[PDB]
């Protein structure tokens, strides 16, 4: 990936040129245009040159993550018409984008580690920088020392596998397997709290209000992903001790998920609800990667992109009204059909691929995530029905109260919706609607 | 006339409103998840 | 961008 | 009592007028930027739903609805997956079931 | 509201409803006041009775669907004996 | 519907004068209902009852104390058909 | 596309269509018939049979 | 106007206190009635609402916010998700017990199953033998 | 949208007398049609034995 | 469509479609033929969606 | 300029009970002649019971609505214009203010409507400087 | 051949369906079009893991991939079979209880045989996994008889 | 990703299967004489896993 | 009540729901004549006949279905022909009945047999 990564090191000074933030946003789309025509991954590691390449896996981690960044341009106008650092902005946003990039792309654990430690660095400054809250301190450090507290035993877990094996590569690692539980738990619990479980979520919330659309959405989209593709890559070693250890986290990630589907039926705020609406869908995707099935790994990988779409669509909704309304709620939201009626389309064709959305991929991934779960045990049942009853009980809420009834008759004057809004809310959409015709580079990446 | 639903309002009552579900669907039954949804926020988002 | 730190966060230092 | 509703009703009254003057303003209206009008209810209620942390403390009815709400639930479903997990997987390695009788054959 | 009516063109007496009612209560001892309210309902020439009504109502066409079943043994011997 | 202030006043004196406790004589749209008229407290609710089945819109117990004459009746009638005419 | 342009035996994702047997009633042609491709070969070939490998 | 300067303080402990908290919060001090200090209370929040719901609210009031049913500083009840005119609020009071409806229901359902299971082995049949079909074999005749 | 009031309805146009003649003869046309031409579907299309007078020596 | 009514276009689609349908309805009874046609989304593990 | 007072009086409890028992006896009754014999009968029901006191008018109160609490219909009629019934609020006029963010195109098809607007516009902000002052 | 007036329309109707499509092709899409020869991709067979070394990573990787591609072709081998029986299922409408059971039977095996080799093994199946799988499976039909008999 | 080429080869070991013999599925791996099979002293107590 | 009833009454005497016959045939030993079908299987197979509709006179919904695909979709001139068919239905159906009754007298003869010792 040297084409990409050269390209994107050579857009790097388009910052410090001055009214260019939307010729950034064109030749990362660009990118994202040149990589779809990239695909002729399989399996197996392809495009190998200078410690980099990828799978299937890796290829389709590395779209999501270019969609979502030139989105992410696309959806922080905020920046550009205050002057509000938009250099520094640009600057954050690509150099984030290489490190995820990196992290994507590396054959080794330890390019993954690092480049994936040094991912944290740039989210951080978007929350300390460019939120609107006094909340803000205490949002990223949230982050940062929930992702470092876990992440850091990891690498001593990373160097005991090295000197057991001698190498971080990913093939040479899948031969060896190991039976150790302190290595197990290295190993686990940082993607457990960097993927949110419902024991660490914590910081998802406090990192997902206070952060801007540009930086909210790189939480949701992708940044979640690490801690899936992270157990993606590390579970091929580690069957036996999962095994030993999975019921623990598949009972704690099917309880949440339902407790946190009934956490968002009596909360109020528009930016919290998809907060912990990113932890009951990652809650599937969690139960599903601990089951070591083919069609558990498949539709998780699945959902991880789809519910990256449409969570970084859903927060895409939470900012257009923020910045009309002034501030988000329930109660200040309540009933947007009469003020914006063309928004409310993907108001509800986002808020429905939240849930099991029909012609979505969102559907797909979670058709073969309760596959996984259904084969895993019987008992499962009980506390799947209810999961997804109560997820399409609370993300059918938000669109409900947001979009239907009467207005709040204390608001002023604010603008309506304009042409890079649709074409914003088009772009999280219609890929949930269009990929499914070639699913199979979002399902099969073994 | 003997008004024979305002004699048996017991029954009367019970053979309109569709057997007592649409009571049953939506009120009573919904408080259960609901106060129990504030439970997991007051002692587990940010409680404990 | 609409809160900046006041004096009063100034104060606890 | 009914100074109570006296008191109450002026109060009101004072909030209605304010609401009347504010809601329906020409100049605040005029500037183009949308928001709301100054509630200090709903101000209060969000911070209320955010910073409620601070006024918990380990009283043994919070120390009982952790318990039983959280905790029991996940011990119970994690006793029940084990128990069924083990019964199954004493049976599988047993030797009791045959390959073609067998469940979940992902075929 | 267009064409509003007088106060003198209503009469409790017109309606045999009103009056038995009426006779009923004075039988009670008492009266109603809102007696003359309900004198445009159950009117007989603009409204119809009851009998009337369910006769319009049930067997309506019915001399027009015999009429044509004629019609219909009429021609169908001619094709179909 | 189209409404006019006259088709209310017609519509509002003819079921007042189709009550019988009150005299078809002697009645106003200035006049009082408690002191002027022989009607009592609970004959009010009658009239204001009366009021709810004409126009098709149901009235309160407050706006019921507010309304004391065939006056304000025909204001308080055009003020939700919204008239003004 | 539905005449020439089915799925074929060379490739995964055409409309596949699959066809039930007519029924037969007297004044057909040919009406004591039994069922045809009666060999288990010959259900869902997809025109494999008429491959050139 | 942020969550750090309108917030709900402690525990008030004290009538002066209390008064101050009921004037903060719009609140006239008889009205005020903070959460009792069991761990999961709301320090220096009132008590409001919590009746059967804020449908039991006369819609014929003036409102300010009439899609709420609130006036302008009034603060907001502390459960206003769960009392809201979605979930769990009437307008009038209902009839009975929440375990009447319950148990008549049950008690319907009961008999039903029971009356019908024990049916299930005597079934109505009208008088025929049996369907006749041709097996191989059956030498089957008729009453010719 | 045409309003009486404290009355009936205005006098219909002959289009709606005539298309209520219209569906009343057409039903109780058909109706009547097929209670003459199949009144084998009410009582039954075969006579039902009794299954009480037949003999024993027919039956064995 | 900016001339013409959306109830009546639609109506229009919809009628002429029904008795297409009901023309195709008839064909398959005389006919007594299924036709079960399928589109490959997603092969694993041998199980087509 | 007046709103509705929160205090009630026991004629107003007399007259809402009234009221509500003869809401819920035509909701029982729905021939007119039936219901308004009924009506009749509480009329003198509540007609026997005016020469009491005050306390026994109180106990009597009470009595009656715990009684129409008893008897109180499933479904009782109401005016679906009205608050309470199915037709209220069928559609939500958004303020007119979203009629400032038209286009100028879109704005061009109504041109004496928005020149209109702009008097009333003018008149609004002399009303609102005379009334609420500056 | 017209015996009923509806099969009369049937076919007028799909003689008016079949004949601008043949026309097209047989005018204008069967002349101008090219003659290439495109071939099925044969694969040599590589040495099996069990001749592989321990430290070897280089022939790993080629048994690997020939155990997934084995993988897919019996995929696609009870993919097919099943499409059989679902084709006799659909053309022996009345009397699929007869003819369908030894397809049944065919269908029935080849998932036996699958399971036997491929199930069990996860997401993550090597071919160093089904060897290891096959040899636990063959000492227990030496020691304690066929699997599903007891012991 | 062979899914074309992995159909027709299903078409052509399902053409060569149902000439011969052998059957549609192969159970085994490899070959069962390739197997070592491996006594039991020489394994003593060993996890057998089915 | 019904016959059902009865057989919570008599169940040595009544038969019950769709009764195997259980008794020798020809006990009468009367000229019982062999019920016999002019269609065979192959045709029947050719014609998609369901397996519940495989009656002893199936050849006359054959020519049903004949006289359905000759006159289609106007099948209202087979309908004399198609009572026909019925009539061959109602024909079993009382055959079926007549087993029935016969059956309830062979179990009072077999009550009488019971006052036979
Ligand atoms: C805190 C508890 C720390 C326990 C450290 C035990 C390490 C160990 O067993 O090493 C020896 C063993 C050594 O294994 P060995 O096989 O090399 O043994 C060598 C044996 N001799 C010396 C005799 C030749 O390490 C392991 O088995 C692997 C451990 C890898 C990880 C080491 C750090 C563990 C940290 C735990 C973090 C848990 C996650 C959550 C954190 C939350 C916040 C605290
Ligand atoms: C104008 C464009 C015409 C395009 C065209 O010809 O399309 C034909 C094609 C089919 O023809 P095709 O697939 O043979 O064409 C592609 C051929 N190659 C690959 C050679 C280019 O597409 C369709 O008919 C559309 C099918 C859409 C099906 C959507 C399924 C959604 C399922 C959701 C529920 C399940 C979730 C789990
Ligand atoms: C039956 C569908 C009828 C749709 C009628 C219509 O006008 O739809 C408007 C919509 C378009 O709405 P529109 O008004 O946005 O269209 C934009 C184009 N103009 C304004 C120039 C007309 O039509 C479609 O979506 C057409 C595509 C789907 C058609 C499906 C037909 C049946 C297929 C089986
Ligand atoms: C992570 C971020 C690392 C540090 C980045 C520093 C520069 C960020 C930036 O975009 O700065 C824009 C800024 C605009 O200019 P300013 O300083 O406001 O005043 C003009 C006076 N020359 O300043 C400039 O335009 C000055 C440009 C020269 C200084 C930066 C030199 C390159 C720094 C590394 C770029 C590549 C990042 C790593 C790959
Ligand atoms: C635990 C055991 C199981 C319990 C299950 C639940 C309870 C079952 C109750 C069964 C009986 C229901 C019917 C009787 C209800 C009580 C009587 C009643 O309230 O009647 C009055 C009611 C109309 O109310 P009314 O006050 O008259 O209104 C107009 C004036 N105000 O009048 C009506 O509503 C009239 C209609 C009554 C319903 C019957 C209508 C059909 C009658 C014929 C039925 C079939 C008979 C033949 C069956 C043959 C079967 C082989
Ligand atoms: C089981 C359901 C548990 C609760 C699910 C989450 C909460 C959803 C919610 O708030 O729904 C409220 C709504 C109220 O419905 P309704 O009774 O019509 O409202 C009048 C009350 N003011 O809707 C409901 O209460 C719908 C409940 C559906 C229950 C389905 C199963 C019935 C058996
Ligand atoms: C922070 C995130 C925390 C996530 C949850 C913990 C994750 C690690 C769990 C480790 C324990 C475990 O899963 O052990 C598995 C083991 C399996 O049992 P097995 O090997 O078959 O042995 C037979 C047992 N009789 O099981 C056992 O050996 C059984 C162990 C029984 C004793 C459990 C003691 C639990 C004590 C309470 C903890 C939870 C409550 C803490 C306080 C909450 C206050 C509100
Ligand atoms: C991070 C913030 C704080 C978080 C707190 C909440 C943590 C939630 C996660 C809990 C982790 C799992 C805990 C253990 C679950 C059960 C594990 C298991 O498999 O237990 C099986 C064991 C079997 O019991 P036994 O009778 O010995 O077996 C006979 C078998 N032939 O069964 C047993 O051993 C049952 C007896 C032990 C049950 C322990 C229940 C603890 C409940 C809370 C206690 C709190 C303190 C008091
Ligand atoms: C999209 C809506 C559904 C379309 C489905 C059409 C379909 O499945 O048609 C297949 C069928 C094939 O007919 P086939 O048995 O091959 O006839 C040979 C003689 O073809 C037919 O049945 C075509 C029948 C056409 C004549 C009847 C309908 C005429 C109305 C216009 C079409
Ligand atoms: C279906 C049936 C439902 C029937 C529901 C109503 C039944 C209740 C009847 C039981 C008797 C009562 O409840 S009477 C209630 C009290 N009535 C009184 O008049 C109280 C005493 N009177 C007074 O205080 C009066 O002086 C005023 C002050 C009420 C005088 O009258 P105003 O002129 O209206």
């Amino acid at each position: 990936m040297l084409k990409i990564i050269f390209f994107l090191l050579f857009l790097i000074p388009f910052c410090f040129i001055n009214n260019m933030y939307w010729m950034v946003q064109i030749m990362m789309f660009f990118i994202s245009f040149i990589f779809l025509l990239m695909n002729n991954f399989m399996n197996y590691w392809s495009e190998i040159s200078y410690f980099l390449g990828c799978d299937m896996l890796s290829y389709g981690l590395i779209l999501l993550s270019l969609w979502i960044c030139s989105l992410m341009l696309l959806a922080s106008e905020m920046i550009n018409k205050h002057n509000n650092y938009k250099n520094l902005f640009l600057l954050n946003i690509i150099i984030l984008l290489l490190l995820l990039i990196l992290t994507f792309s590396s054959m080794s654990l330890f390019m993954f580690y690092l480049f994936f430690e040094s991912s944290l660095i740039p989210t951080l400054f978007l929350i300390l920088g460019w939120g609107y809250q006094p909340e803000r301190l205490q949002a990223g450090l949230y982050l940062l020392f929930y992702t470092l507290l876990v992440s850091l035993p990891m690498l001593i877990g990373i160097f005991y596998v090295m000197n057991k094996i001698g190498s971080m590569n990913f093939y040479l690692m899948n031969n060896f397997m190991f039976n150790y539980d302190l290595l197990y738990f290295c190993l686990l619990c940082a993607f457990l709290v960097k993927m949110p479980m419902f024991l660490v979520h914590l910081w998802l919330p406090k990192a997902h209000v206070e952060a801007p659309v540009s930086g909210s959405m790189i939480l949701a989209g992708i940044m979640l992903k690490l801690g899936g593709y992270g157990m993606l890559r590390v579970i091929s070693f580690l069957q036996l001790m999962n095994l030993k250890y999975s019921f623990v986290w598949i009972s704690i990630s099917l309880v949440g998920g339902v407790l946190v589907s009934l956490v968002c039926l009596r909360q109020t705020d528009l930016k919290a609800l998809i907060a912990y609406s990113s932890v009951a869908h990652m809650g599937i995707v969690l139960s599903g990667l601990l089951t070591m099935t083919y069609w558990g790994l498949c539709g998780s990988y699945t959902l991880m992109i789809a519910h990256g779409l449409c969570s970084s669509g859903l927060f895409c909704l939470a900012n257009v009204s923020y910045e009309r309304l002034g501030s988000r709620s329930m109660l200040i939201n309540k009933g947007l059909l009469n003020f914006m009626p063309s928004m409310t389309l993907w108001w509800f064709l986002l808020s429905s691929a939240n849930m099991a959305a029909p012609p979505t991929l969102n559907l797909l991934g979670e058709i073969s995530l309760l596959n996984s779960i259904v084969s895993w045990s019987w008992i499962s049942m009980i506390l799947l029905s209810f999961l997804s009853f109560f997820s399409a009980a609370y993300t059918l809420y938000l669109y409900s109260f947001s979009q239907h009834g009467k207005l709040f008759s204390g608001v002023y004057s604010f603008s309506s919706g304009k042409i890079r809004e649709y074409l914003l809310m088009l772009l999280h959409w219609l890929p949930l609607n269009l990929l499914i015709l070639k699913s199979e580079s979002f399902m099969l990446w073994l | 006339f003997l008004n024979k639903s305002l004699f048996m309002y017991n029954l009367s009552t019970f053979l309109g409103s569709m057997w007592f579900m649409p009571y049953i669907s939506t009120y009573g039954m919904i408080f259960y998840p609901l106060n129990y949804g504030q439970l997991v926020v007051k002692s587990f988002d940010q409680g404990w | 961008a609409k809160w900046y730190p006041d004096p009063e966060f100034m104060k606890q230092f | 009592e009914q100074e109570f509703i006296k008191r109450k009703h002026e109060a009101t009254l004072k909030l209605r007028q304010e609401f009347l003057k504010q809601s329906s303003n020409p100049y605040r209206h005029a500037t183009g930027e949308g928001g709301t009008v100054f509630d200090a209810g709903l101000a209060r209620f969000q911070a209320m739903r955010v910073s409620n942390y601070e006024h918990f403390k380990p009283t043994g009815k919070s120390f009982r609805t952790g318990l039983f709400a959280v905790v029991l639930p996940i011990a119970l479903y994690a006793w029940a997956l084990k128990a069924e997990r083990d019964g199954r997987e004493e049976k599988y390695r047993t030797g009791q079931v045959a390959y073609k009788d067998r469940q979940f054959k992902f075929i | 509201p267009y064409t509003v009516p007088h106060a003198s063109t209503y009469k409790v007496e017109s309606v045999p409803q009103l009056v038995e009612v009426k006779e009923a209560l004075g039988r009670q001892g008492l009266k109603d006041p809102w007696l003359r309210n309900e004198v445009w309902r159950y009117e007989p020439k603009a409204f119809g009775t009851h009998r009337s009504r369910l006769n319009t109502f049930l067997f309506r066409g019915l001399g027009v669907g015999f009429c044509a079943f004629l019609a219909t043994v009429a021609v169908e011997y001619a094709l179909g004996i | 519907p189209p409404l006019s202030l006259k088709l209310i006043n017609e519509r509002v004196l003819l079921v007042l004068k189709l009550y019988d406790k009150i005299d078809p004589s002697k009645l106003n749209v200035e006049s009082h209902f408690i002191n002027d008229l022989g009607l009592d407290s609970l004959d009010h609710v009658e009239v204001i009852m009366a009021m709810e089945d004409e126009f098709g819109f149901e009235i309160p117990d407050s706006d019921a104390e507010k309304l004391l004459k065939p006056a304000d009746i025909i204001k308080y009638v055009a003020d939700k058909e919204d008239v003004y005419e | 596309y539905f005449k020439y342009n089915q799925n074929d035996w060379t490739r995964k994702g055409g409309w596949r269509v699959i066809h039930s047997r007519k029924q037969c009633v007297p004044g057909d042609e040919g009406y004591p018939k039994v069922s045809d491709r009666s060999a288990p070969s010959d259900y869902a070939a997809r025109g494999f049979n008429e491959s050139p490998l | 106007g942020w969550n750090k300067d309108y917030k709900p303080g402690p525990y008030p402990q004290t009538e002066k206190e209390r008064l101050a908290a009921a004037k903060k919060y719009y609140l006239l001090p008889e009205e005020y009635k903070p959460y009792a200090d069991d761990g999961l209370g709301y320090g220096d929040y009132p008590k409001l609402g919590y009746g059967l719901g804020v449908e039991a609210k006369d819609s014929y009031y003036p409102w300010d916010y009439p899609e709420h049913k609130r006036n302008q500083h009034e603060p907001i009840s502390a459960d206003h998700d769960l009392y809201s005119e979605d979930r769990w609020s009437q307008a009038e009071p209902p009839r009975y017990s929440n375990a009447y409806y319950f148990a008549c229901f049950l008690g319907v359902m009961s008999g039903c199953l029971a009356l019908y299971y024990w049916l299930d082995d005597k079934k109505m049949y009208r008088p025929v033998a049996a369907k006749q079909y041709p097996s191989p074999g059956v030498k089957h005749y008729t009453f010719e | 949208h045409v309003v009486s009031y404290r009355n009936g309805p205005p006098p219909h146009s002959k289009a709606t007398k005539i298309g209520a003649l219209t569906v009343g003869g057409a039903m109780w046309w058909w109706v009547i049609w097929h209670l003459w031409h199949e009144p084998d579907h009410i009582t039954g299309e075969f006579d039902y034995p009794n299954s009480r007078k037949w003999s024993n020596t027919e039956l064995g | 469509m900016k001339y013409l009514s959306i109830c009546s276009i639609s109506f229009v689609n919809l009628i002429s479609m029904s008795l297409s349908c009901f023309l195709l309805s008839l064909y398959f009874l005389l006919n007594d033929m299924i036709y079960f046609i399928e589109w490959e989304l997603v092969s694993l593990n041998s199980m087509s969606i | 300029a007046q709103v509705p007072l929160a205090i009630v009086s026991h004629k107003r409890q007399v007259c809402s009970l009234y009221k509500r028992a003869l809401r819920n006896l035509e909701s029982w009754y729905d021939r007119r002649n039936v219901y308004r014999y009924r009506a009749v009968q509480l009329r003198a029901r509540f007609d026997e019971n005016r020469s009491k006191d005050l306390g026994e008018g109180i106990r009597l109160l009470a009595c009656g609505q715990r009684e129409l609490f008893e008897t109180r219909h499933f479904q009782p009629r109401n005016f679906a214009n009205s608050a309470g019934g199915c037709a209220f609020e069928r559609e939500v006029i958004p303020p007119d203010w979203v009629l400032d963010y038209w286009h100028p195109l879109e704005k061009a098809q109504y041109p004496e409507y928005f020149a209109k607007r702009e008097q009333r516009k003018k008149e609004f902000v002399t009303w609102w400087e005379k009334q609420y002052g500056k | 051949e017209p015996r009923s007036p509806m099969a009369s329309f049937a076919e007028s109707v799909l003689n008016v369906i079949d004949g601008p499509i043949t026309w097209f092709r047989e005018s204008i899409v069967e002349p101008n079009q090219q003659k290439q020869n495109w071939y099925h991709q044969r694969f040599r067979r590589v040495p099996t893991i069990d001749q592989c070394y321990t430290d070897d990573a280089v022939c790993r990787f080629e048994a690997d991939q020939q155990f997934r591609r084995d993988r897919m072709v019996d995929n696609e081998i009870v993919n097919i079979l099943r499409q059989r029986f679902e084709d006799c299922t659909l053309y022996e409408a009345p009397d699929h209880m007869v003819k369908c059971r030894p397809l049944m039977d065919q269908y029935e095996k080849a998932t036996e045989n699958w399971f036997i080799k491929y199930g069990d093994l996860g997401g993550y199946a090597n071919a160093k996994t089904a060897y290891m799988k096959q040899k636990h499976r063959l000492i227990w039909e030496r020691r304690h008889g066929p699997v599903g008999s007891g012991m | 990703q062979f899914r074309n080429w992995a159909q027709r080869e299903g078409f052509l070991e399902l053409r060569r299967r149902e000439l011969a013999g052998v059957d549609l599925v192969s159970p085994n791996y490899v070959d069962p004489a390739s197997i070592t099979l491996p006594s039991d002293e020489d394994l003593g107590d060993t996890e057998i896993i089915i | 009540m019904g016959n059902a009833l009865t057989h919570y009454m008599k169940p040595d005497v009544m038969p019950g729901p769709d009764v195997v016959p259980t008794f020798d045939p020809l006990l009468g030993f009367k000229s019982r004549k062999e019920r016999v079908m002019i269609a065979t299987q192959e045709e029947m197979e050719s014609a998609k006949l369901p397996l519940e509709f495989r009656d002893y006179c199936a050849h006359l919904a054959i020519a049903y279905q004949a006289c359905r695909s000759d006159t289609f979709p106007f099948v209202y001139k087979c309908a004399h022909q198609k009572h026909e068919y019925l009539t061959c239905e109602y024909e079993d159906y009382v055959l079926r009945m007549k087993e029935f009754e016969r059956e309830r007298r062979l179990l009072e003869r077999q009550k009488r047999l019971n006052k036979a010792a």
